[PDB]
RNA sequence: UGACGGGGAAUCAGGGUUCGAUUCCGGAGAGGGAGCCUGAGAAACGGCUACCACAUCCAAGGAAGGCAGCAGGCGCGCAAAU
RNA sequence: GCCGCUAGAGGUGAAAUUCUUGGACCGGCGCAAGACGGACCAGAGCGAAAGCAUUUGCCAAGAAUGUUUUCAUUAAUCAAGAACGAAAGUCGGAGGUUCGAAGACGAUCAGAUACCGUCGUAGUUCCGACCAUAAACGAUGCCGACCGGCGAUGCGGCGGCGU
RNA sequence: AAAGGAAUUGACGGAAGGGCACCACCAGGAGUGGAGCCUGCGGCUUAAUUUGACUCAACACGGGAAACCUCACCCGGCCCGG
RNA sequence: GAAGACGGUCGAACUUGACUAUCUAGAGGAAGUAAAAGUCGUAACAAGGUUUCCGUAGGUAAACCUGCGGAAGGAUCAUUA
């Protein structure tokens, strides 16, 4: 049973106002702890300099071996690892290359088959991996 | 593992971590 | 420090059925006391294990699973050894 | 507080929710702080006096500083013009 | 404690640890100790929930019903705040018959430092001072209204053949 | 990227209750198991002792009682029917 | 009628004390959740082979075991005058 009187705006709003922190999103995105311990800092793309070039093996159901860079970024100096997206794109990278990185696609979750990696790369120094990937652009 | 032990054990660890923190 | 260990330690590994091992050390000492160094071996070594009373003999101690190897890195790590004293008899 | 305030903006069945530095109004400041001259009107900085901080020329005796004006370059950046 | 018989008692799936010719177990009359209140005891009762059981007292307290008694809205729920709150637990004192964590032994198992036996400390018991947790369970907040039946059961009241 | 609630069918039990059958017992008979022998299988040896089958649903079973063929198996050689 | 000077006030700044936010290098040391072909056993689900679980207290490589009180989400909605 709800308070619901006329004279008890107070304690509606004031009730509404404290049981919107356990909503997640709301609690996620406006207590400010997330903000500080993502790479970015809220961010779209980040430019960062490649570390070592790794595989990780997908999850359980699926077998392969994912090609990933890891990328320590230039702007707040985090260390992050980034999926080099597609076919024989591996290839085109040299180490200590400037890359533009961009998220996953979920928004801070890291998942696909590849376990803990919520990062792509777009660019590698100045050109993207469309461009070198289909034959329009080169090194 | 029955939750009343798993209750015991972090019990146990907690009181082994107020013994190892107020020696200093 | 107490006294050194008597001349010669043998260990005894046998099997029991299935993927399981059964495993027995013998004669450490008759000088030292605290045999209930069971709980020392079985604490580090993560396995069952205890002493069974046989008489006129080392005070031989049964542990379940093989570890032949992890005596050598225990007994190396502690006091007592020579480490020319252990006679393996695995298969 | 990644807060200038408002007129307002994007969504929207009704309710809401979020955004508003931004061309109009109102406030505040011209690197940080102070303190003043003139003037009807200022705590003015396309005025002055110092201190802090950073910088230019020098005959090493001294002199002059302030783009958050329009263009422009440095730097930081995912991110912005002659 | 006193009798007066005797070679086993105990305990278990099976046994062994334990007790016994300084006389156990069983039988008899007795004394004392501390705990406890069987059968009656139920989908029955009371309590704010935790809970509560021998008799007779004494001490206050309370629901229900009955009311042509009085007051005249005094009311419902509850931030702050306070009272009680099983068992285990902690401290001070008294008590200690049995049970009994830890522990010492026995035997079951490959191994059991578990269930199964023998004994036992702390505790269980009472008087003070703390602690405020339980599957504290109807896993169901409280007050009021309305909405089908039925046959009993606890209490109080009223009316009816009888026995 | 499910963890969970209630409900149905099935499998399973170291649960409760019925039913059937001489591939179950009871009433009983001939037996088998101990003995020599044929024969299969386990091992052991061999150059090979080919082979499948291991609780009924393997072991006188491959209709397999092989002197050559059978014939897979060994030692040595001809042969294209490349 | 200029410099200067005693005093007054507004007072930036420096000096040594505190105390208190935010980020950073943290030797060690203690925890997780995934990866899932490691090792030691089976504590839970069937009366899971000792019914499970809650509160507390002690112990033990380990799941856990035992005590005292409570619950059926139990393996009984019931057992006779």
């Amino acid at each position: 049973g709800k308070c619901r009187g006329l004279r008890t705006a107070r304690k509606l709003r004031s009730h509404r106002r404290d049981q919107k922190w356990h909503d997640k999103q709301y609690k996620k995105a406006h207590l400010g702890t997330a903000l500080k311990a993502n790479p970015f800092g809220g961010a779209s793309h980040a430019k960062g300099i490649v570390l070592e070039k790794v595989g990780v093996e997908a999850k359980q159901p699926n077998s392969a071996i994912r090609k990933c860079v890891r990328v320590q970024l230039i702007k707040n100096g985090k260390k992050i690892t980034a999926f080099v997206p597609n076919d024989g794109c591996l290839n085109f990278i040299e180490e200590n290359d400037e890359v533009l990185v961009a998220g996953f696609g979920r928004k801070g979750h890291a998942v696909g088959d590849i376990p803990g990696v919520r990062f792509k790369v777009v660019k590698v120094a100045n050109v993207s991996l469309l461009a070198l990937y289909k034959g329009k652009k080169e090194r | 593992m029955r939750a009343k032990w798993r209750k015991k054990r972090m019990r146990r660890l907690k009181r082994k971590r107020r013994k190892m923190r107020q020696r200093s | 420090l107490p006294a050194g260990t008597e001349d010669y330690i043998h260990i005894r590994i046998q099997q029991r059925n299935g993927r399981k091992t059964l495993t027995t050390v013998q004669g450490i000492a008759d000088d030292y006391d605290k045999k209930k160094l069971v709980k020392a071996f079985k604490k580090k070594f993560a396995c069952n294990g205890t002493v069974i009373e046989h008489p006129e003999y080392g005070e031989v101690i049964q542990l379940q699973g093989d570890q032949r190897k992890n005596i050598c890195q225990f007994l190396v790590e502690i006091g007592l050894a020579k480490d020319d004293q252990l006679k393996v008899h695995g298969f």
